[PDB]
């Protein structure tokens, strides 16, 4: 089954940043 | 820009309903990492009922802004390119590294600018891009001299204005800048457009010095790239530590993404904090993890 614009909830997975190395 | 009526929305939903339709074709292999167009879609579709709601009985007033026409235009323009992207790639759009995919990921980029700006423009759902406060004092007084309260002008309008506080030494010299500001890729200039660019290139004193070596003339930077473009494209130099790259960052919008090569063998992503991104560059040189611009020998000196 193919969601349709409405039924669609994000899910806002993140990219990993990590910290500065200096 | 046409009038903006409840109609033309409604248009602009079912063409968007047939891009998300689209991409869930489990062929596409599609990544959920930012930027992701079966978030980015809903979610303009969810901030366009915010709007339309705020202004229920006052679409006549909501109609006729000026920001708000141009970007149900483009967001129109966009979703046509990206339907017309699928017909047109047809088995290619199932290859990564193919053309059609690569620019299905730069629409995906494009869509997530447009969304980041218009929830910057109408937060909460309603229009307060008059009263926008631009983040640099000095790149604020600018706008406002030259533009007031508007929200939106006309690139050859900022192209105008800002050669008269900074001279823009060529022709193509404006296509790059244009190319760099105008993020999502409509011919108009936003005072949030205009907010992004002047933090990632502050000091405004020397606003297109610093964008000239930090990306006019540097191997490093990356136009339009995502989080996974960058790992992919740092992929052939895991056995060269040092080797970076970096670029704006999709999801801090107004902050760069520096992508490195460690010693171990990883590929990390840093947004720096606290510094600008000349120090961070030239620290990261100076401490052995910033060597290799997208894998060269030589490094900018950025002294
Ligand atoms: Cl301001
Ligand atoms: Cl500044
Ligand atoms: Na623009």
């Amino acid at each position: 089954h193919v969601l349709s614009l409405d039924q669609i909830r994000a899910i806002r997975n993140t990219n990993e940043y990590t910290e500065g190395p200096t | 820009p046409g009038t903006v009526d409840k109609k033309m929305v409604e248009k602009c939903w079912k063409l968007m309903d047939k891009v998300v339709r689209l991409c869930q074709n489990p062929k596409l292999a599609l990544k959920n990492s930012p930027p992701y167009i079966l978030d980015l879609l809903p979610d303009t579709y969810q901030h366009l009922r915010t709007i339309l709601s705020r202004y229920e009985g006052k679409m006549e007033t909501l109609g006729e802004n000026e920001y708000f026409r141009v970007f149900m235009e483009n967001l129109m323009k966009k979703t046509k390119q990206t339907i017309s992207l699928f017909k047109e790639g047809k088995e290619r759009m199932y290859e990564e590294n193919s053309q059609p995919r690569r620019n299905l990921t730069k629409l995906s980029l494009i869509f997530s600018h447009m969304l980041a700006e218009l929830k910057g423009i109408f937060p909460s759902g309603l229009f307060q891009g008059d009263t926008f406060r631009i983040t640099k004092a000095d790149a604020a007084e600018f706008w406002r001299k030259a533009f007031g309260e508007k929200t939106i002008v006309p690139w050859k309008s900022f192209r105008q204005a800002l050669h008269e506080v900074h001279p823009i030494s060529s022709g193509l010299e404006a296509m790059a800048l244009k190319s760099t500001i105008d993020l999502t890729c409509n011919d108009y200039i936003s005072v949030f457009e205009f907010d992004i660019f002047t933090r990632l290139f502050q000091p405004w004193s020397s606003l297109l010095r610093n964008w000239n070596s930090l990306a006019v003339t540097h191997p490093g930077y990356m136009a339009f790239l995502t989080y996974d473009e960058v790992k992919a494209r740092l992929q052939k130099f895991i056995h060269k530590p040092g080797s970076y790259i970096f670029r704006l960052s999709c999801t801090r919008l107004g902050q760069w993404a520096i992508g490195y090569v460690t010693a171990d063998g990883n590929i990390l992503q840093t947004i720096p904090h606290n510094k600008p991104l000349f120090q961070a560059l030239i620290d990261g040189f100076r401490e052995g993890f910033y060597l290799f611009p997208d894998g060269r020998n030589q490094n900018p000196d950025l002294t």
